RNA sequence: AUGCCCCGAAACCCCCGGGCUACACGCGCGCUACAAUGGGCGGGACAAUGGGACCCGACCUCGAAAGGGGAAGGGAAUCCCCUAAACCCGCCCUCAGUUCGGAUCGCGGGCUGCAACUCGCCCGCGUGAAGCUGGAAUCCCUAGUACCCGCGUGUCAUCAUCGCGC
RNA sequence: UUAAUUGGAUUCAACGCCGGGAACCUCACCGGGGGCGACGGCAGGAUGAAGGCCAGGCUGAAGGUCUUGCCGGACGCGCCGAG
């Protein structure tokens, strides 16, 4: 299958499994190689034979990914801000949890909110020729 | 013939299949889940990292004889990039190497003395060199001068 | 409604500061757990005395570093910043990050004619 | 590591590299005679004292001489074709293992492509990738001019050594393909006399302008 | 049997080959074993300061050397000969220390 | 009140014995010392320069 | 019979005896090291002094300090020492001089102290 | 140390906080980054300046890790720091701005110190910027030297890509 | 630019320099507050502190400030010279 589409986002099969699943914003190497693992296919194995019900372990993998031996830390935030729970965060979701976070510290008129309301540094970088 | 008389990656790629065998070497369930360093920028490749790791591991017990957690996190340490800073080392992860240890010693192949590490019992002396002889013997038709 | 690791305003209120805390990030549970200073326990009882109403002053604060509490939620205090105390207000969405983000320490920094 | 063992006792019989003992090997050009060595050594590799003698980089193997000059490769202000031949990916400096394994690869790429002593054919191509004349500036009453001028051998066989190594070196820069492989096409251009080498075409650009500066 | 240890530190050189030579004539005055000197090897402690006062001028830096060197003595165990050592003028840049080892 | 708060760490928590700097000041086996000061005092210290 | 090896930092105590023609890098077989270079350092000196030499002696070298190059060439310089020393032959001491200065001089070049103004890089690297 | 002049409940002292790191650009020097040596897996030969008592901390165990619980030895040739690195091999990936590089965002955890968003670092995570070799111009060096690579000590709890020594 | 990015350093001979380590400190910059003038001359003195003391309003805040009520037993407010 040269276009093999999981979680709704289109992926080209020449490319190895491994490297596949990094094409969706919220997954990375690490992550596919680990994803990888917890469905027991070779990473190595490309992703042009992918058969649907794979996509879908993948899928609810995603779904729930502390259950499937992927450790509660391996996720992007963990002790979600709105569930104090471990859950990784994909594409759409990481979208409207950034945004949500962004919005959190300009109404609370944080210093990274205020240096967020502008665009300079947070975490003490200097821009006195630089940026 | 001992470990001495053999080349120690060609051992190693030996004793890892006979470790295979035997049941109490095997991964734990977060193993495949976390990179084999910390410095490490990338989890390992193969499935089989783990088995190499623990034969490795007894290979340094055949000559480092006790050794602790500490010192083995620092020889299997490795140079990692700090970003915009250069490359600096960096000891790897010590639970992998401390539950490999643990089940080596649930094999018997080592024992450990409190305060100064793991050793090297009787029996995991005469599994290396049977297979440092196995290994020298083959080694010995293509390579004669190895007879000496 | 406000939402903070499922649990609302009120209900982070009726709980004690342990679990209160274990909802916090690293840096804010962690210097809670190692204690508040003489000048933060004295602040935290004014702002108690306030809300229930027996301190009626406006309240004046420098404790840069204070992390905020669902408790000190809807009311004003003053926090400084080097020169004057500006006028902070409180809200439920305020949990979870100090007070010494809420004042600029810095004024805006804007481009004249090069010498 | 068998074919490593194999290469480590077949050159029991003092041979260089591993193979291509030096006897068959010849020199024609009578110039480089009595300052090429083919000197019989297992390993090109003798940190040597020559910096410390005026003329004894002669005495020095010629494929020493050879992977030095590929280990002097990389960002200088030589810039030809607009692009800096600059190595931030493992930099060859002081790097003379690499500088080993590298060159032994290629001569054996050499050895598989012409079937021949590759050792015979970098001969060739240095005979054929030195120049014979050059140019200077001098001033009588302050007046310039451009005089014709012939190489010493030395300095013939210096930038024959140095201009093939930069030929192969910016094939590699940049590149799909590997430096072993960039090294082994360079130097079996230089040997028949193709301009597409690099090294020919410019002992071509430097043998002129001296001849129309006479 | 029974040794004494004896560490002898000094930072000059002469004051403890002095030293050194006292306890040698000791010991063979005494007749008992004493296995010669061993110096254990010199320490150099540096401490590297920049040497402009001001913050201008070139980079320009030294390093400043305290050279300690340290003997070692071990001498079978003669009550005679151990009472003596107690009346070894000792100078101000040398130290003894002396310990009992079975 | 009119006392400077205790310091055990940082920079203030060293002034130097001579000339008082709060800056550079080396304590290798507990000199005290300031930078400045160590030139002065290196060779009455049996320093010697080799 | 003992033999010294000085180089860089690299210092060779070497022992050689009668024997088959084991010799050995402190336990390790001359053939198994994984460098090849380092292995072809190490085999040189004697490969020139004959087959027969190479089987009438065993040596036992121990080398500590320098890199795996200096090693190798400690115990390169062991060796040729001890075959000198063992045999006694002046026309192996001779060829062993056309073939090389330093198989029984040695080189006693060292690393200079490093300098201010930007030493880290070297003694002599200095600031733009 | 230090003349002259000034102030003298301030220009004396102290407490708190802020800043000391703010930026539309330029500057000097360093670090990274512009691949195919390579990204990755395993193995191996390999040092020293030196440091170490609220210190080195071996060693056992829990945690991915920072670190949590206990503790041998060491006031230093005897114990720890501690591994060195460069590099070679058995093998996969096969040249694209990616199998490079990580800024940058938010979250989790550990540390120190009263307190690190201003005002640190590390163990990780979705995350990963320009960069596909740079113009005229111009810096340094001359034998184990230049360069590559790594290491620790001093300033120090944190902070340097500082600096020094090896 | 700011309250502050303290100031110094000017091509060689300033710019990984003072800083050879800025979250209090570092501070030399800014805002705010508290406290003593030593030793004398003039003056008070045991006629009762100048040191601290709760409850509190101002104080970020602290018997600093003041309503409150007081002792500890003693030489200490203040102007000028001079610190």
């Amino acid at each position: 299958r040269h276009i093999v589409r999981v979680a709704g986002v289109d992926l080209d099969g020449n490319k190895q499994l491994r490297w596949a699943l990094t094409a969706i914003k919220g997954i990375g190497i690490n992550f596919a190689t680990m994803v990888c693992r917890v469905a027991g296919l070779d990473p190595f194995m490309k992703a042009g034979y992918l058969t649907d019900e794979q996509v879908k372990k993948i899928e609810e993998i995603l779904a729930d990914p502390v259950a499937h031996g992927i450790p509660r830390w391996a996720v992007n935030r963990p002790k979600d801000y709105e569930t104090g729970r471990d859950l990784h965060l994909i594409t759409a979701k990481l979208d409207m949890a950034i945004r949500e976070d962004i919005m959190r510290l300009r109404r609370i008129r944080a210093y990274r909110g205020i240096r967020h309301e502008l665009g300079l540094p947070v975490r003490g970088q200097r821009t006195r020729s630089n940026f | 013939a001992t470990v001495y008389d053999v080349p120690g990656d060609l051992l190693v790629e030996r004793v890892a299949q006979r470790l295979k065998e035997i049941p109490e070497i095997k991964p734990p369930e977060w193993a495949p889940f976390v990179k084999t360093g910390r410095h490490k920028e990338r989890l390992p490749e193969q499935e089989d990292w783990w088995y190499y790791r623990v034969a490795s591991i007894l290979r340094r017990v055949y000559l480092d004889g006790p050794v602790g957690i500490e010192r083995l996190r620092t020889y299997y340490g490795g140079r990692k990039n700090r970003g915009h800073a250069p490359e600096k080392f960096y000891k790897a992860g010590g639970s992998i190497i401390r539950k490999a240890l643990q089940q080596l010693e649930a094999a018997g192949f080592v024992e450990k003395v409190p305060g100064k590490g793991r050793v090297i019992t009787p029996k995991g002396r005469s599994f290396l060199d049977k297979i440092a002889t196995e290994l020298k013997k083959e080694l010995e038709e293509i390579i004669p001068e190895l007879k000496k | 409604e406000f939402r903070y690791r499922g649990y609302t305003l009120e209900q982070l209120m009726n709980m004690s500061l342990e679990e209160l805390a274990r909802l916090f990030p690293a840096r804010q549970r962690r210097s809670l757990k190692r204690g508040l200073t003489p000048e933060q326990k004295k602040l935290l009882r004014k702002i108690r005395l306030a809300k229930k109403g027996k301190y009626k002053k406006p309240i004046r604060t420098h404790c840069r570093d204070m992390i905020i509490l669902p408790e000190m939620v809807g009311l004003t205090i003053y926090v400084h910043n080097g020169k004057e105390f500006v006028p902070v207000e409180i809200k439920p969405e305020m949990i979870g990050h100090y007070l010494g983000e809420f004042a600029p320490t810095r004024k805006k920094v804007e481009h004249g004619a090069p010498g | 590591a068998k074919p490593l063992n194999e290469r480590f006792f077949i050159p029991h019989e003092i041979k260089v590299m591993g193979r291509w003992s030096t006897e068959d090997v010849e020199v024609r050009d009578p110039s480089l005679k009595p300052y090429i060595n083919l000197e019989p050594r297992l390993l090109p590799h003798t940190h040597g004292r020559h910096a410390k003698k005026h003329f004894g980089k002669a005495n020095v193997h010629i494929v020493e001489r050879l992977i030095n000059k590929i280990m002097r490769s990389g960002g200088s202000h030589y810039k030809v074709a607009g692009h800096f031949m600059r190595r931030e990916h493992r930099s060859l400096n002081s790097k003379k293992v690499k500088a080993y394994e590298v060159v032994k690869e290629a001569f054996k790429i050499i050895e598989q492509r012409t079937g021949k002593n590759p050792i015979q054919v970098l001969v060739w191509a240095i005979e054929n990738a030195a120049p014979r004349e050059d140019t200077t500036s001098v001033m009588f009453g302050g007046i310039r001019y451009h005089v014709a001028v012939d190489i010493s051998p030395m300095r013939r066989l210096d930038v024959a050594l140095r201009n093939i190594a930069l030929g192969a070196s910016a094939k590699c820069y940049r590149n799909k393909m590997s430096f072993a492989e960039a090294l082994a096409e360079e130097i079996i251009l230089a040997a028949n006399k193709d301009p597409k080498s690099y090294a020919y075409s410019k002992k071509l650009e430097i043998e002129r302008i001296a001849e129309s500066s006479r | 049997m029974q040794k004494a240890r004896i560490k002898i530190a000094s930072t000059n050189v002469r004051s403890l080959d002095e030293v050194a030579n006292q306890i040698k004539q000791i010991a063979e005055r005494t007749g008992v074993r004493m296995s010669g000197p061993i110096p254990l090897p010199t320490k150099r402690i540096r401490i590297t300061t920049r040497k402009s006062p001001d913050g201008e001028g070139s980079a320009t830096f030294d390093r400043w050397e305290l050279r300690v060197h340290k003997r070692l003595i071990d001498i079978e165990a003669d009550e005679r000969a151990m009472r003596q050592i107690m009346r070894i003028r000792v100078p101000e840049d040398v130290t003894i220390e002396i310990e009992l080892i079975s | 009140y009119n006392k400077r708060k205790p310091r055990k760490f940082g920079k203030g928590a060293r002034r130097c014995i001579r000339c008082g700097q709060y800056g550079p000041i080396i304590r290798i086996q507990g000199l005290m010392l300031c930078r400045h000061c160590f030139r002065e005092v290196a060779p009455k210290l049996g320093f010697r320069k080799y | 019979i003992q033999t010294t090896g000085k180089r860089k930092t690299a210092i060779a105590r070497a022992v050689i005896r009668e024997g088959k023609g084991r010799v050995r890098i402190n336990g390790k077989p001359v053939e198994i090291i994984e460098p090849e270079i380092a292995r072809f350092t190490i085999l040189e000196p004697l490969i020139l002094a004959g087959e027969e030499i190479w089987n009438s002696v065993d040596i036992d070298v121990k080398v500590e300090g320098g890199g795996f190059m200096g090693q190798a060439e400690a115990a390169r310089m062991a060796i040729a020492r001890a075959l000198v020393e063992w045999t006694g032959d002046m026309s192996l001491k001779e060829k062993f001089m056309k073939y090389d200065r330093t198989m029984l001089v040695g080189d006693p070049r060292r690393t200079e102290p490093h300098k201010p103004n930007r030493s880290t890089k070297g003694p002599r690297a200095k600031r733009q």
